[PDB]
């Protein structure tokens, strides 16, 4: 238990997927308005990657790992290919059931929902957890980690947007600039995990 | 080698199994089935309809008269009906053309209203009264610089259901015309050396849709009369194609063939005891003669009506006789008009300067109570500015100041 | 004629990631070294032009049920085989770039374009507006790279042009440009002066 | 559409791009492993004092001057096997080709140590005038790797390389310095006792001593992983035994 | 007559006079010599007398005797090491080659190892104050001119932010180096979303954060916390980190750090930050004045207590920051400052009395987590208290929600 | 018993002598337009017309039906306009004695009346704008009714009249006046009061209920607060007690009462008392030799939420009970806000006026200051008792976000409710107005 309450902490904090590892920017970004729509994003985003990577362990250890299939064979040059392939069938089941028979919660998300195909934060993590050769359940907690981390990040960065209501911006900034340079300052505050080594 | 086959042939089935598996659940996710469009209406009055895409589709297709006016644009703001059962939730690029007083009835657009479920429409007030016309010209007699009057003749011996200040819709099919084909009198025609319009020419490629407002009252039974601007160039760039239908309607002459359709307004005029003010410019004639002919004469009621008109030169000026006629019979009712640049063959002696400064100075100046008039307004931008400037200066609200523009 | 005008208007008009927000990630990662950021904005030039181009020529027969499926598999073995060639011709620059050579796939200009405009055009106009986007990518990430680099190492292409405390010189490099942090700011100031130079981009006040 | 045009469609475009994409992909996978092959002869090269630019120079002279062998740590002596292509770095994680090591034997926060190891012998003829060890340790920021260059005695060192660290670039990262990594020319890893005698000495080390180095200045979470180092892989779990070894008689 | 020039010039700066594009500067003399004179003229015909002056200048009145404690003891500390290394000649030697020392020795002190309070507080002047106006005047220029481009009138609240940048620095930063500081932290953290009372950060320690991660050489180290040439030697929390509280002496004097020592002020660090009686005495005035949250405070207090006696309970046998009390951990580091002025930011905080203590408690907890388990940094008050001003917002969000919630309810 | 913690009780000088006295002649009154929220004038006399008293002057176009009345007889002499032609104040010169009758009844039919005949006589005699309706603050519709009437039978203002000595002698028309209410509310009435003892209804639906501690302990807002939350659909409507003593003597007599008891009092009153006076009088005429010389503002109202009558608007206010005057503060001092204010008063404890306990002041109309942002001293969760989030709610409305600020609490202020919140600002903003606008949005979009 201690081991998986590690790689959740670490996941979550030490090795933030938005705010140290900088994927998901346009979306983090653009959706950053509303603290509740931030939420219903994030929740999206934690069953996407917490469904996306343990499917893609199973496949990559069984199918693409050299040797794997067949001893002298390695097909690891499919990876791309197959996580991309695995997690734009997952989100496209996903939204089937969102905007259609189970809860009508797609309205809200709107066009975002085609947008999380090309999260680069679901692709990366994949990939992290390819490099670092996690086993499932290894798999399972640092995708429910990640996810949980990366819509901390996004529903801090909403409330820090909603609270410059009373903000004075210049013309120039109001946007998109103003935008970026407060999450510059997320960052720099977020760098206080930098030496942890958990 | 081998590696080459063994890619070759997992990267197909790796996307075959994915595809096949997303069409697997596409069929238990989805509906796939046929539901019924409810209306207000009578229980076979419903619209069978396969769900998917907007809900103004399939009432267009059924060849309902859905609102809708300046050719969609998404910007009209027209197409608005109300759900009971059904609606969803709203877009919020509808909340531009609704209100949140009004959104909480189940008021909704049928633009962005997906028939993705059945639900139950309470059209307002039977929109499936509205109907079109095959039609003759009757005449298309020119008045000033830039204006033309059409007069159209209403098949079967019927009459247009109509408020007075209405307006039809006109269709043009694909066109070609050129200012030489017009049969404009010198007495007008001699001011277009301005641009030299003689050299223009228009053309049109697929059908397009207008709306026009009705120069005729609802007591003038079996016609419908129409003021028509000829949309010239703008100055700043007057190298860009003259207006598309302007041009087409303007070639048109007696016994033409002419097609009418939606008759609609939301510029009819309010029942109270007060006193009404009407004020336009231009080519805005139409609806003023329309109002002050309809109360005049079918309501009968002794109000207090008083006209303003602003023009360019007196050239520009016309029922003068009607209006004379109406002020001669009925102590009412009054006309004042004043020109911009009165020309030497005017030999205009009236008031000068725009139409709103002569009003201020000469009428509400010393109005005892300007606040409880009502003010109906058509015409040249300016005019639209100016009018609702100054009476807003004086304390008139909004409720009592009605404007009618062409479309922006 | 339209060609100039399609591959100049994503660079100042339309710019992917300073006005639409769409590949912003390999911004912030790959802009550290010139090197690396110019090797990126021709990888994505190459891979945005052509998958605009072959999506645009299968446009009318795509399957509508699994497009995204169909368009994935495209640009992922567009960036599989520019991967391939990187390892085998660029060995250091690939080591440097690490997992955002296959992040190419979710950069989300190629997407965006792919969906937006290779599904309504003609292969050719595809082909142009993807070089186009790719020039205005490319524009953004060479302008970061240069004060990054130039600030915090004293180097271009790494070609020393201040020269180091540490190497006997006057210049002491600024630890921050070497961060992550630093990128946000510079994209952040950069946008601000494209905003006063154009003004008609400016968001309308909430 | 129908399924069957879907299918029909997605299985042509499936073969299209996969025939080209293995083909690229399996083109090219000699150049590649060519490449990361050289990278690693190139940085042996510079650390073994030879001078070489270009592939061609590279790969000529690491074969006509190198000659890696297998060594097995917990006896010293050489072992049988492909060194030119052993894989230390995945050896060391696998259970049975490696040990766990124990809290106070981790000096240098490993946490394992594969059973054999591959050195580099310097050759010159037949006759070897160096051997090449790779060592490394946890440093503060991340895992430093180096190559120590020990003349045929043993105890001399003839220079050192750190190819692969994490550390801050101005305090940490002085390990790739030039002028810090030309102090260790000339220095003795073992004292008169044959014990390990490496310091690295806080504020600089008393110019002319045979056993200190000067620490980073400002930057000593990070000499303390160059001392824990050493002091690991010169001791009976590293390169002790085989040093031993060289020094009362081999290569 | 200072009143009637005042009000005999203001032709100069109206609209279409001759300087009428310094009308900012005008204004703010003028309403700093005397006040505005103008009255009421909506609603709420009386008025409280607090206004933003007043605010400012008690808080910056409330570090005086934390300033010129820092200033005595970086003489002292300094004179000491000096004295420890050299001796006669070479002492004299290394005095003529800084400025520093041949300025204190010109102005009447000495240098020797008897030297009174008043050279001490001397030499630790030469050392203070010129980074102070450095910070002053490179970000007062910043703050004109963003106020006079935009239009603004220019405010206080810099008053305080130039102070306290000033004393939270070691006393050897370069003065280029300040400045850059200080021009990112005004600019960069404040005046980009438009100036005193609209910014989410905390502008002293933006630029601090900024120093501390583009130039780490000169803010961290042995080298940097005693201004004597050639001195490198470590402080309490780093002696701590590396053998417990037997590591804590004083190689200056071969004496060892107490508690009372440490309590006083009496060790290594930053300029202002020594001395946690003085920090005390200080924050009671403005705690008492209604100015400071004692909310903050007591949640800053209670997270600090509670993981730093959890650490003490777990133990651990290697780390030796596992076995630090809580009364350690409260006179060490920058943690008194940081609490007492920096926690404190009005505009930084959580706007809600519930939000308030859960502030202070992250505060407090992310203090003691960095300095404890992040091996990189002996201390994190001023990266804890970014950190926090990040979550600020959720905790405002979070007692909103639950009071809208009530309100449904028809019960608020 | 409901205690109020939170507030602030202002310590200004001259407190009026709780014993009734008669006042100046009057001889010009006046109705005010811009005192009624969204009122929209249609004039029924002009300048010269002679009126009765209780005649119609004006109607409401937005408010159809709700009639507003002479308080006198005389003379029509001004209809004063502003910008934009707004109507400031209808003046008429007392002159005669006519006046417009109604029905009368015995006390004890009040209780078991119809209430579509009260509303009736109500809006005929146009005491039915004594009335108002939270949210908003707007005159009730004619067609509708409430289930919570609020009585205002305490009076926690500065310097402001004591209800208790003034009820004393209305008793029968105060009761009468409650059992009317009685018969009119759908629901309950709500006496708010202090612990005192009042004139009681017997009506098992009129309820008395105790409010204890400083100010805003007598507000409106903070009664119906804490007895029954107003909301969209919930509507609560508020009357005071000396309307309430008006609309008893309508139904005893059949004639409009339109005598006021008000407080005249503040620093530069020579003799602060309490004065007989008329509904709409002028103050200017009021306050004739009653005040020191020198400059001086006049306000219809508390120095907290009131009119500066100077001008067309110099008259005695709707709602307004008491006459507050005070100086002119704007002297220049060197280096004031740096002095040791010994007579400076605060909430917060920077001055050392706080140490002296009991200690009296000579407010002025000085900003004590420039104009700032909002830096959150937290003066604002010290005066404000409801429970609401006060720095978040002002900010919004600061803001402008109205969406927010309706669901923060907005529906159940006023501008009066603000006014704390206004006093104790380091910023020196101003609340009621922001509080006004955004009010005014919520309204017209429905
Ligand atoms: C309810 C209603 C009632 C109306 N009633 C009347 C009425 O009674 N009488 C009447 O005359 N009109 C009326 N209108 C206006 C009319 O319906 C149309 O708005 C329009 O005036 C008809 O012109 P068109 O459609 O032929 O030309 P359009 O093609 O619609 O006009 C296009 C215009 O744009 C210009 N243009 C095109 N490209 C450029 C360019 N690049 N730069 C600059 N300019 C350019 C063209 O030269 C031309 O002037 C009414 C509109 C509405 C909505
Ligand atoms: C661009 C034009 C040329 C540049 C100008 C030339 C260089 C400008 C630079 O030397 C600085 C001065 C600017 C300070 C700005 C802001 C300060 O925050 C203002 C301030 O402390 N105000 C007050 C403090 C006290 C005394 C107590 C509260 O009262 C106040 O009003
Ligand atoms: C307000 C404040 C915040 C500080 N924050 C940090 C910090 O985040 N990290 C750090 O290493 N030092 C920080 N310091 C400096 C340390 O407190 C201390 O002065 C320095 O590390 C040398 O003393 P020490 O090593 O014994 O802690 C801060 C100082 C102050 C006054
Ligand atoms: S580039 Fe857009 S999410 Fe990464
Ligand atoms: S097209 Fe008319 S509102 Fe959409
Ligand atoms: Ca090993």
């Amino acid at each position: 238990m201690e081991h998986y309450i590690s790689l959740l902490v670490k996941s979550i904090f030490i090795e933030n997927m938005a705010l140290s590892f900088f994927l998901g920017m346009c979306t983090f970004l653009a959706v950053s308005k509303k603290v509740k729509t931030s939420f219903g994003l994030g929740i999206a985003v934690i069953v996407v990657l917490t469904i996306s990577v343990p499917v893609n362990n199973l496949v990559y250890n069984l199918v693409l790992k050299p040797d794997a299939l067949v001893e002298g064979v390695d097909l690891s040059f499919l990876n791309f290919i197959t996580f991309i392939g695995v997690i734009a069938a997952l989100v496209q089941i996903l939204e089937m059931i969102l905007d259609r028979f189970f809860p009508p919660l797609y309205n809200a998300l709107g066009i975002f929902l085609p947008l999380i195909t090309v999260n680069c934060a679901i692709f990366g993590g994949v990939s992290f957890m390819v490099q670092r050769d996690y086993s499932f359940a290894e798999s399972v907690v640092y995708g429910f980690g990640s996810g949980v981390g990366w819509m901390l990040a996004i529903v801090a960065l909403a409330g820090i947007r909603e609270k410059m209501k009373y903000s004075d911006v210049p013309p120039g900034l109001r946007g998109l600039g103003i935008t970026f340079i407060t999450a510059g300052l997320m960052a720099l505050g977020f760098m206080s995990f930098s030496g942890v080594q958990l | 080698m081998s590696t080459i086959i063994f890619g070759v042939v997992m990267f197909t089935l790796i996307i075959l199994a994915l595809v096949l598996v997303i069409l697997f659940a596409k069929s238990k996710l989805v509906p796939t089935g046929d539901i019924t469009i409810s209306i207000n209406g009578d229980p076979e009055k419903a619209i069978v309809t396969q769900p998917g895409g907007k809900l103004l589709t399939a009432l267009a297709g059924a060849g309902v008269f859905v609102s809708s006016a300046c050719g969609g644009g998404g910007s009209c703001g027209q197409c608005r009906v109300k759900i009971k059962s059904g609606g969803g939730d709203i877009l919020p690029t509808e909340l531009d053309h609704i209100s949140k007083g009004e959104a909480r009835e189940g008021e909704r657009l049928a633009c962005q209203v997906a028939v993705k479920a059945d639900m139950d429409l309470e059209l307002p007030e039977e929109i499936f009264g509205v109907k079109k016309w095959e039609c003759t010209v009757i005449s298309n007699d020119n008045k000033a610089t830039f204006i033309k009057e059409l007069k159209l003749a209403i098949p079967d011996g019927e009459s247009v259901p109509f408020r007075a200040g209405g307006y039809i819709q006109i269709e043009a099919p694909a066109h070609h015309v050129k200012y030489a084909d017009f049969d404009v009198p010198e007495k007008y025609r001699g001011d277009w050396d301005k641009f030299n319009l003689f050299r223009y020419e228009s053309k049109v490629d697929e059908p397009i849709i207008r709306a026009y407002s009705m120069a005729n009252y609802p007591e003038e039974f079996g016609i419908i009369m129409l003021n028509v601007r000829i949309a010239t160039p703008p100055p700043n760039n007057p190298n860009v194609p003259p207006g598309q239908m302007s041009s087409y309607i303007w070639s048109l002459k007696a016994g033409d063939k002419c097609t009418i359709s939606g008759p609609f307004g939301e510029f009819f005029a309010k029942d109270t005891d007060a006193e009404m003010v009407f004020i336009g410019g231009g080519a805005g004639m139409a609806p003023m003669r329309s109002h002050i002919f309809d109360q005049l004469k079918r309501l009968k009621s002794k109000r207090k009506m008083s006209y303003w008109y602003g023009a360019r030169s007196k050239r520009e000026m016309f029922y003068v006789e009607d209006f004379d006629g109406l002020a001669a019979e009925n102590d009412n009712f009054v006309w004042h008009c004043a020109l911009s640049d009165p020309q030497p063959e005017d030999n205009w002696t009236g008031y000068t300067g725009f139409i709103h400064n002569v009003l201020y100075e000469n009428y509400l100046k010393d109005h005892e109570a300007p606040e409880d008039c009502e003010y109906y307004m058509c015409g040249p931008p300016m005019m639209n500015a100016a009018v609702i400037n100054m009476l807003k200066n004086l304390g008139v609200e909004e409720e009592n100041i009605l404007l009618d523009d062409f479309g922006g | 004629k339209e060609l100039k005008k399609s591959v100049l208007a994503p660079v100042l008009d339309n710019n992917p990631i300073a006005l639409q927000v769409l590949g912003v990630c390999s911004a912030l990662a790959v802009t550290t070294k010139l090197e690396t950021a110019f090797v990126m904005t021709l990888a994505v030039m190459f891979v945005t032009a052509l998958s605009n181009f072959f999506v645009s020529l299968i446009r009318n027969h795509i399957p509508n049920s699994v497009r995204i499926i169909v368009q994935m598999a495209i640009i992922a073995s567009l960036v599989i085989v520019v991967d391939q060639i990187l390892k085998a011709y660029l060995y250091d620059i690939s080591k440097q770039l690490s997992v955002f050579v296959g992040l190419i796939i979710t950069n989300c200009i190629v997407m965006g374009r792919a969906e937006a405009f290779a599904m309504k055009s003609e292969p050719i106009p595809s082909f142009i507006d993807g070089i186009g986007n790719g020039l205005g990518y490319g524009f953004v990430l060479m302008t970061v790279g240069f004060f990054r680099e130039l600030l915090g190492s004293g180097k271009l292409f790494g070609l020393e042009v201040l020269p180091l405390i540490s190497n006997g010189g006057w210049y002491q490099p600024n630890g921050l440009m070497l961060l992550a942090p630093s990128a946000f700011f510079l994209i952040g100031f950069m946008i601000w002066a494209i905003r006063t130079f154009k003004p008609e981009q400016v968001e309308a006040k909430e | 559409d129908s399924i069957k045009k879907t299918l029909f469609v997605v299985i042509a475009l499936s073969l299209v791009c996969s025939i080209i994409v293995s083909a690229a992909a399996v083109g090219l996978r000699d150049k590649q492993k060519e490449n990361a092959a050289l990278d690693k002869q190139s940085k042996i090269l510079q650390v073994a004092g030879i001078e070489a630019k270009g592939s061609k120079q590279i790969v000529e002279l690491f074969n006509k001057s190198i000659e890696p062998r297998l060594v097995d740590f917990n006896t010293g002596d050489f072992v049988e096997g492909d060194a030119a292509n052993y894989d230390q770095r995945k050896a060391a994680k696998e259970a049975s080709e490696s040990i766990k090591l124990t809290a106070e034997q981790d000096k240098a926060k490993i946490q394992r140590r594969a059973n054999v190891g591959v050195v580099y012998l310097v050759k010159d003829g037949d006759k070897t005038s160096k051997v090449i060890l790779p060592v490394h340790g946890n440093g503060l920021w991340s895992m430093m790797y180096a190559f120590v260059a020990v003349e045929t005695d043993g105890n001399t060192v003839s220079g050192l390389t750190y190819y692969e660290q994490g550390e801050t670039p101005g305090l940490g990262g002085e390990v790739e310095n030039p002028a810090w990594r030309a102090q260790w020319v000339g220095k003795k890893l073992f004292d008169e006792n044959h014990k390990p005698a490496i310091k690295i000495v806080k504020g600089g080390a008393p110019q002319g001593s045979e056993h200190g180095v000067d620490g980073l200045s400002g930057a000593t979470l990070t000499s303390n992983g160059v001392q824990n180092t050493f002091d690991f892989w010169l001791g009976d779990m590293g390169f002790g035994p085989f040093l031993t070894k060289v020094r009362d008689g081999g290569l | 007559g200072l009143k009637k020039f005042l009000e005999d010039i203001e032709h100069h700066f109206e609209p279409g006079g001759k300087h009428e594009k310094w009308f900012a500067l005008y204004e703010a003399a003028a309403t700093l010599f005397y006040t505005p004179g103008l009255v009421t003229k909506r609603s709420s015909h009386v008025r409280d007398s607090v206004d933003l002056k007043r605010i400012m200048i008690m808080v910056w009145l409330a570090v005086f005797p934390a300033m010129f404690w820092g200033m005595y003891n970086a003489g002292g500390q300094a004179i000491a090491a000096l004295n420890h290394l050299y001796s006669g000649d070479q002492l004299a030697a290394i005095v003529a080659g800084n400025w520093h020392y041949w300025l204190t020795e010109m102005l009447g002190g000495t240098m020797s190892s008897d030297a009174g309070w008043g050279s001490k507080m001397l030499l630790g002047a030469t050392y203070f104050l010129p980074i102070y106006a450095t910070v002053f005047i490179v970000g007062g220029f910043w703050e004109v001119l963003f106020c006079m481009v935009r239009k603004h009138e220019v405010n206080e609240g810099f008053f305080v932010t130039s102070i306290l940048f000033a004393l939270i620095v070691p006393p050897t930063l370069p003065l280029w180096q300040a400045a850059l500081g200080i021009t990112f932290g005004v600019v960069v953290a404040k005046e980009v979303f438009g100036g005193t009372g609209r910014n989410f950060l905390n502008p002293a320690l933006a630029g601090r954060a900024f120093l501390f991660f583009a130039y780490p050489a000169q803010i961290s180290g042995d080298l940097v916390w005693t201004a004597a040439d050639g001195y490198s030697g470590a402080t309490a929390l780093s002696q701590w980190a590396q053998g417990g509280a037997g590591a804590l002496i004083n190689n200056a004097t071969g004496q060892t750090i107490t508690w009372m020592d440490a309590f006083i002020g009496n060790i290594p660090g930053s300029i202002g930050e020594v001395s946690t009686l003085a920090l005390m005495i200080g924050a009671a005035f403005i705690v008492y004045m209604g100015i400071a949250s004692w909310r903050i405070i007591g949640g800053v207090m209670i997270g600090m207590i509670l993981l730093s006696t959890l650490f003490n309970v777990i133990g651990s046998d290697t780390n030796a920051m596992f076995n630090m009390p809580w009364h350690w951990h409260l006179v060490l580091g920058g943690f008194a400052f940081g609490m007492f002025f920096m926690a404190t930011d009005p505009v930084s905080a959580s706007f809600t009395n519930s939000g308030k203590w859960a502030y202070g408690i992250l505060i407090g907890v992310m203090c003691v987590l960095i300095r404890v388990v992040n091996p990189a940094y002996p201390e994190g008050m001023m990266l804890a208290i970014l950190f926090a001003n990040l979550f600020a917002p959720l905790f405002d969000h979070v007692v909103v929600e639950r009071n809208i919630k009530r309100r449904l309810a028809r019960y608020g | 018993m409901i205690t109020i913690k939170k507030g602030l009780d202002l310590p200004i000088a001259g407190t009026p002598s709780q014993v009734i006295s008669d006042g100046k002649a009057i001889k010009k009154v006046a109705l005010l337009g811009e005192e009624y929220v969204g009122m929209r004038p249609t004039m029924h006399v002009r300048v010269g017309d002679e009126v009765k008293k209780a005649q119609i002057l004006f109607e409401d176009k937005k408010n159809p039906g709700v009639k507003f009345t002479s308080p006198v007889s005389g003379k029509v002499v001004e209809i004063n306009r502003g910008a934009k032609r707004v109507l400031q104040s209808v003046v008429i010169e007392v002159a005669g004695d006519d006046q417009v009758t109604f029905d009368k009844f015995e006390a004890n039919q009040l209780a078991s009346l119809n209430r579509d005949a009260i509303k009736t006589q109500l809006v005929e005699s146009g005491l039915w704008t004594a009335f108002r309706t939270r949210p908003f603050s707007k005159v009730p519709a004619i067609d509708s009714t409430s289930e919570a009437i609020f009585v205002t039978a305490m009076d926690t203002n500065p310097l402001a009249a004591e209800p208790t000595v003034v009820i004393n002698e209305q008793s029968e028309a105060f009761v009468a006046g409650l059992d009317v209410l009685s018969a009119l509310t759908t629901g309950k009435v709500y006496v708010c009061k202090k612990g005192t003892s009042l004139p009681r209804s017997q009506q098992p639906n009129v309820e008395e209920h105790v409010f204890d501690g400083p100010h805003p302990a007598g507000l409106a807002g903070t009664h119906m607060h804490f007895l029954y939350p107003v909301s969209a659909d919930h509507v609560a409507w508020s009357i005071n007690y000396q309307d309430v003593i008006a609309v008893g003597q309508l139904f005893l007599t059949g004639e409009l009462y339109t005598q006021r008891v008000v407080s005249l009092a503040g620093p530069v009153v020579n003799k602060p008392r309490l004065v007989r006076t008329v509904m709409g009088a002028s103050l200017e005429q009021l306050v004739d030799s009653e005040i020191m010389p020198g400059e001086v503002r006049i306000i219809s109202g508390s120095v907290l939420s009131g009119t500066k009558a100077t001008g067309p608007h110099a008259y005695l206010g709707r709602y307004h009970l008491q006459v507050s005057v005070l100086r002119e503060g704007r002297d220049k001092e060197l280096f004031g806000w740096a002095m040791p204010g010994k007579n400076k008063f605060s909430v917060t404890r920077s001055f050392l006026g706080h140490l002296f306990k009991g200690q009296v002041y000579n407010m002025t109309t000085t900003t004590n200051g420039s104009d700032r942002s909002m830096v959150p001293i937290g003066n604002y969760e010290k005066v404000m008792p409801l429970d609401m989030e006060p720095t978040l709610l002002l900010r919004d409305l600061c803001a402008g976000d109205s969406d927010s600020a309706v669901r923060l609490g907005a529906l159940e202020l006023d501008e009066e409710d603000l006014a704390l919140c206004t006093f104790v600002c380091p910023g020196k903003y101003e609340y009621g107005q922001l509080l006004r606008e955004c009010l005014d949005k919520i309204e017209k979009e429905g």
